[PDB]
């Protein structure tokens, strides 16, 4: 019972609010001191924010570029809500983003200098040459086998 | 022959380029340092033109020679950077 | 002696020293006999409220208040002003200040020190809110900033032009689409700057060489 | 050349001793002229608006007054009031002065170049009418003044007469720093050649 709710936010999959709402409605919304109590009836409303803010982590890493018009479907929001929640979340430091106001594309990205991109490209090259040397050893080895 | 040999990728270590952060470092240092030894080079040749060679070199910093030292640095950083350009041009074209 | 120093360090923009000096002069003016020290208790008190607004601690504006000397012994329009501006700088609402100084206009006209610090205050407030909006945004409409910031569309465009010149975000405002690009990019590289000096050195050296070769000619 | 002048004369505000040397209000006026020429915003604001010396001397005479008001308007981006002050500066400051009669033409032309170039630094696009209105001139007249100044270039702008914008090109990046170096280098190559042929002949 507990295990199904917690499992959702330990993975970094996508998830959608109207679905999550329904699943747990006759399980934990019917257990008081969780959701659906009194003060906890006003925390069922909070659960909405959690799903969105978790989704934005996933989406930033995965999409380097995505349309906003697409984004508002995913999070199950309209345009006004979606911009607010990205802006706050860029300040908090979890994600870094740039959002365009006319209704173009929202790009999620981390800054990468010239020097940095090239460093990765040095490491690729080194690692490829180690791959080829070990391959020559197992060919020599096959001659012993057959 | 047994002593002369080394690893199986020591004869295959010019394809091993360096990280370019470090190569930028090499670029930046050499240009900066040469400004300061050049300054030193300007002071030396303002005088040094009366008689007796050793005296003049003791007077106007002609010993601790900046003229020799400026050339040396330049040549040193010059031979490195010809191979670095060579390395990059080979690896980009050769592999892909 | 303390009063004078109070105003002068306040102007120099240290509000830690100002508050200490204006506390000292509050003790003298309030409790000794009145002949003009009615007017001068009242004025030092208003500058004590002001100093706290610059720090952005507004609880201390409220601790100072009480109807024992602040809404009792000295009771002015100026007391209402200070708590209004205080709420407004804390809120981050430049619109609340703008309404506030309109109706407390007669306080404003009469004191020099207030007027200087409500200009200082306007521009510091404007920059801190403006940031918030354009940090997670790029290609953002100027109309959109304006609603949030509390300002006319034009007033925003005029201000934005000045922030670029100071170089506190060094971007460019495109007025033909109304979009603001913020550029944090380095346009400078170390090698290139050091290289302009290195070459510089050689040009001076080659003049010095030329004198020595004069003998040859 | 005023580059040396500014340096000597901004200092001459602080401590001055005068034996057959012209009045202190006269020296103040000259210093404001030399400040404008040399320095740009950040520096300028310190030196010639926030000096204690000028601020204690106030303005009481015409010459000092016009020059002074011009200087604050370059900083403060009131471009409206800039051109009335600029015109006052021509008549009352540049020309009756002996040491600026021959540099009056050059100084005003430069001034027009700077103020429009400042505006441009803060813009990527403008409109023709907005730009013209701020100055308090016509669009037709504006195109005409830009069209003398752009070839020589300090503005760094183009004008699309057809879409009705004024567009601003930016070559400041690594491109700028490359252009700076190659040119300075072109001279070093010329000099090296030139002296060398002469000794090789000997």
């Amino acid at each position: 019972s507990q295990e199904s709710l917690v499992k959702l936010f330990t993975t970094n999959e996508l998830m959608r609010w109207p679905i999550v709402q329904k699943t747990y409605e006759p399980v934990l919304n019917e257990d008081d001191l969780a959701f659906g109590g009194e003060a906890n009836k006003h925390h069922w409303e909070d659960l909405q924010k959690r799903v969105i803010e978790h989704n934005l982590r996933v989406i930033s890493e995965y999409y380097s570029r995505i349309t906003l018009l697409r984004l508002n479907e995913l999070l199950d929001l309209t345009e006004s809500q979606t911009e607010t929640y990205i802006s706050d979340l860029v300040n908090q430091g979890i994600i870094y983003a740039k959002v365009n106001r006319p209704a173009k594309i929202v790009n999620f990205e981390k800054p990468k200098n010239s020097s940095q991109l090239l460093n990765e490209w040095s490491h690729n090259v080194d690692e490829l040459l180690e791959h080829i040397e070990t391959i020559g050893h197992l060919i020599t080895k096959e001659e012993i086998m057959h | 022959k047994m002593l002369m040999n080394l690893h199986k990728e020591q004869w295959q270590s010019g394809l091993k380029m360096y990280d370019y952060e470090e190569k930028e470092e090499s670029n930046l240092a050499a240009t900066k340092s040469m400004v300061k030894i050049a300054e030193q080079y300007s002071k030396r040749i303002e005088e040094e033109k009366e008689l007796t060679e050793e005296e003049l070199k003791t007077r106007y910093v002609g010993r601790q020679d900046p003229k020799k030292h400026l050339s040396e640095t330049a040549d040193e950083t010059l031979e490195n950077n010809i191979v670095s350009v060579l390395t990059a041009g080979v690896n980009s074209v050769a592999i892909k | 002696l303390d009063l004078m120093s109070g105003i002068l360090h306040c102007e120099d923009k240290d509000y830690k020293t100002a508050f200490s000096y204006f506390f000292e002069s509050f003790e003298s003016y309030h409790n000794l006999t009145t002949h003009n020290s009615y007017e001068k208790a009242c004025q030092v008190l208003k500058y004590m409220l002001l100093s706290k607004i610059m720090l952005n601690l507004i609880d201390d504006v409220k601790n100072i208040l009480n109807a024992k000397y602040t809404k009792e012994t000295y009771q002015s329009r100026g007391i209402d002003a200070m708590k209004a501006v205080a709420e407004a700088y804390n809120n981050r609402s430049l619109l609340d200040f703008n309404t506030a100084l309109k109706q407390y206009e007669k306080e404003l006209m009469g004191d020099e020190l207030t007027r200087s610090h409500f200009n200082a205050l306007y521009d510091t407030l404007l920059e801190s809110n403006l940031c918030k909006i354009i940090e997670p945004f790029e290609c953002v409409e100027i109309s959109h900033i304006s609603k949030i910031i509390g300002l006319d569309t034009q007033q925003v465009e005029g201000k934005l032009s000045q922030m670029i010149l100071d170089k506190i975000f060094y971007g460019v405002l495109d007025q033909g689409n109304g979009w603001l690009y913020v550029y944090e990019t380095p346009n400078q590289d170390a090698t290139y700057d050091s290289a302009l000096e290195l070459v510089g050195q050689l040009n001076k050296v080659v003049d010095q060489l030329f004198e020595k070769a004069s003998v040859l000619y | 050349n005023f580059k040396e002048a500014a340096k000597l004369l901004v200092d001459s505000l602080a401590t001055f001793t005068s034996i057959e040397l012209t009045s202190y209000e006269s020296i103040a006026t000259y210093a404001s002229v030399t400040g404008l020429f040399t320095l740009e915003r950040t520096d300028l604001k310190s030196k010639v608006i926030d000096s204690p010396e000028l601020l204690s001397l106030i303005s009481t005479t015409a010459a000092l007054q016009s020059i002074s008001s011009l200087t604050i308007s370059l900083y403060a981006s009131d471009y409206a009031s800039y051109f009335p002050y600029l015109l006052e500066t021509y008549a009352n400051v540049l020309i009756p002065c002996k040491y600026l009669n021959r540099h009056a033409d050059f100084f005003v032309r430069e001034m027009r170049r700077k103020v429009y170039a400042q505006l441009l630094e803060s813009y990527k696009t403008l409109s023709l009418k907005s730009m013209a209105s701020a100055f308090g001139v016509s669009v037709a007249f504006l195109d005409n003044d830009l069209g003398k100044f752009i070839p020589n270039k300090q503005l760094n702008c183009v004008i699309d007469r057809v879409n009705g914008i004024v567009e601003t090109n930016r070559p400041d990046n690594k491109n700028a720093q490359y252009h700076l170096l190659v040119k300075q280098g072109d001279g070093l190559l010329t000099k090296l050649q030139k002296y060398g042929a002469a000794v090789r002949l000997t």
